[PDB]
């Protein structure tokens, strides 16, 4: 990370534009160059970036996985004095606190609202219930009713969570770990609602955020549901929109989970001292905050004195209505593997690969195997592309692959070399389209310890040849693409023979 | 395409190979 600059990453969705105008102003005075960049996935790059001491200066992302940075060390504790801290609202403080230190600046709290036409559907439904019916006679027009991501679970949850579903269990001021809420018939019932919209093809297993922002901003479908970072795109569009409360489900409240987009500071950035002056005196400020809104707006500012201004607009009027009906989300360590068990439970539900009722029976043992699995593999590659060494079954299971899988590649060394050289791995892409090789190894319908640990070994033959081709950054991903297609598609064998713990029985002696 | 399908394959074979071994 180079010293006298700030280097920032913030999602391709927000006001990242209006961020590099407020960065302009700070080298104005400064003379500190202020680079803003948006990677894809850049909250799953900024964790494995930081952990090596590189990555941005300061990461922007919803205050969910900030947790787990902080767990993992990838955060400095910021410094803001009680005269500052006093100038934002206290509880976008308390969700940017972890084990009772500030991680992060807030910046502004975001929920999901339902958008909708005037023009095609000045009525908008009140209930999830009116949508079949509205769809078949917008249908009778030329048009639908509804679009919006199935591909992520945040769009998803505010229908999941209306009659029961919950991530974790708070109580007694804790979240329990052991307690995940969507195994129960409440969040069964909403997501059974919305399969069952796409049988009847009211919607498409396959939309996504760019197809729902697209049929929307376009006038082809009457509604869609979206964040305030959405609204800029609307207006270009000329499309006469309001933003309303979100339909109801068996007469309950959609429960939107409630963010707070945040900026944290890298624990290796050399510039923590710059990053405090740019995000404490230039960003959070009313021209700091205005420059962002003016690009994509932020929804309800965590600064008071900003979103005393902007708060007459009806658009966040309704934000905040609709936040107040759902549930601040956790900031655990847990949360990165809760998501990703609940993006592959509603896939699952939605393609029909999996029943509604299956596919979130699984969702709590899929996030505890896939923490624990990605920790393991991601260990194992990296330390054996860098030649170092950097929770007892994990322990085990590293010493067991360091025998094991390290005498696969030598047992098997010239299918290896043969097997990666034909794969010819030259960039980012070529490591990505490995989870084809993945699944190959499973195409056949047989699954045993063999080939699981295989894979491994071949990942970590990959892992030191990245390294070597100065790819080295790409060793996370690839661990992460194994842990995937292992817990994704082999979950039940994991089960049934008892995890890593039964990984280390198979092959000790 | 065919060559990951190659790869993927003999990735299986040699699991077998290491599976029987264990
Ligand atoms: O879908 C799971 C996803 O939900 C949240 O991400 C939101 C984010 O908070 C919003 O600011 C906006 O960017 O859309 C994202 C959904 O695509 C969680 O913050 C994130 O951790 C989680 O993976």
């Amino acid at each position: 990370i180079e010293e006298g600059k700030l280097v920032i990453w913030i999602n391709g969705d927000k006001g990242y534009n209006g961020l590099a105008e407020v960065g302009k102003k700070f080298e104005k005075d400064t003379g500190i160059k202020v680079t803003v960049e948006h990677p894809d996935k850049l909250e799953e790059k900024f964790p494995q970036v930081a952990a090596t001491g590189d990555g941005p200066d300061i990461i922007f992302w919803a205050h969910d996985r900030f947790g787990g940075y902080a767990q993992s060390g990838l955060l400095a504790e910021i410094t803001p004095d009680k005269a500052f801290q006093d100038k934002l609202y206290p509880f976008t403080w308390d969700a940017v606190r972890y084990n009772g230190k500030l991680i992060a600046y807030p910046i502004a709290v975001e929920a999901l609202s339902l958008i909708y036409n005037k023009d095609l559907l000045p009525n908008p439904p009140k209930t999830w219930e009116e949508i079949p019916a509205l769809d078949k006679e917008l249908k009778a027009k030329g048009k639908s009713a509804l679009m919006f991501n199935l591909q992520e679970p945040y769009f998803t949850w505010p229908l999941i969570a209306a009659d029961g579903g919950y991530a974790f269990k708070y109580e007694n001021g804790k979240y329990d770990i052991k307690d995940v809420g969507v195994d129960n018939a409440g969040a069964k019932a909403g997501l059974t609602f919305l399969v069952d919209l796409i049988k009847n093809k009211h919607m498409n297993a396959d939309t996504d955020y760019s197809i729902a922002e697209a049929a929307f901003n376009k006038g082809e479908t009457a509604m869609t549901i979206n964040g305030p970072w959405a609204w800029s795109n609307i207006d270009t569009s000329k499309v006469n929109y309001g933003v309303t409360v979100l339909p109801t489900f068996k007469g309950q409240p959609s429960k939107p989970f409630v963010g707070v987009l945040s900026a944290g500071i890298n624990a290796a950035s050399p510039n923590k001292e710059l990053a405090k002056e740019f995000l404490e005196n230039y960003l959070l400020t009313d021209e700091g905050l205005e420059a962002v809104n003016k690009d994509k707006p932020l929804g309800a500012v965590a600064l008071k004195s900003y979103e005393e201004e902007l708060a007459k607009d009806p658009r966040i009027a309704a934000t905040m209505e609709n936040a107040q009906k759902g549930e601040i989300m956790p900031n655990i360590p847990q949360m990165s593997a809760f998501w990703y068990a609940v993006r592959t439970a509603v896939i699952n539900a939605a393609s029909g690969r999996q029943t509604v009722d299956e596919a979130l029976k699984d969702a709590q043992t899929g996030s505890e195997l896939y923490r624990q699995s990605l920790e393991i593999i991601s260990r194992y590659l990296r330390e054996q592309a860098t030649g170092a060494a950097d929770g007892a079954t994990s322990r085990k299971a590293l010493e067991t692959l360091r025998r094991v899988g390290d005498g696969v590649q030598r047992n098997h060394e010239t299918a290896f070399q043969g097997m990666l050289r034909k794969l010819d791995i030259k960039n980012e892409d070529d490591v990505k389209s490995l989870s084809r090789v993945m699944i190959h190894v499973f195409s056949d319908g047989v699954t045993n310890w063999g080939r699981i640990v295989t894979l491994i070994s071949f990942g970590a033959f990959v892992a030191k040849h990245l390294k070597t081709i100065n790819q080295e950054s790409c060793i996370e991903p690839l661990a992460e693409s194994i842990t995937d297609v292992l817990v994704r598609t082999k979950r039940d064998w994991l089960v049934k023979q008892r995890g890593w713990d039964g990984f280390v029985e198979f092959f000790h002696v | 395409s065919s060559t990951m399908g190659q790869a993927g394959r003999q990735l299986a074979i040699i699991g077998d190979d290491i599976n029987r071994r264990y």
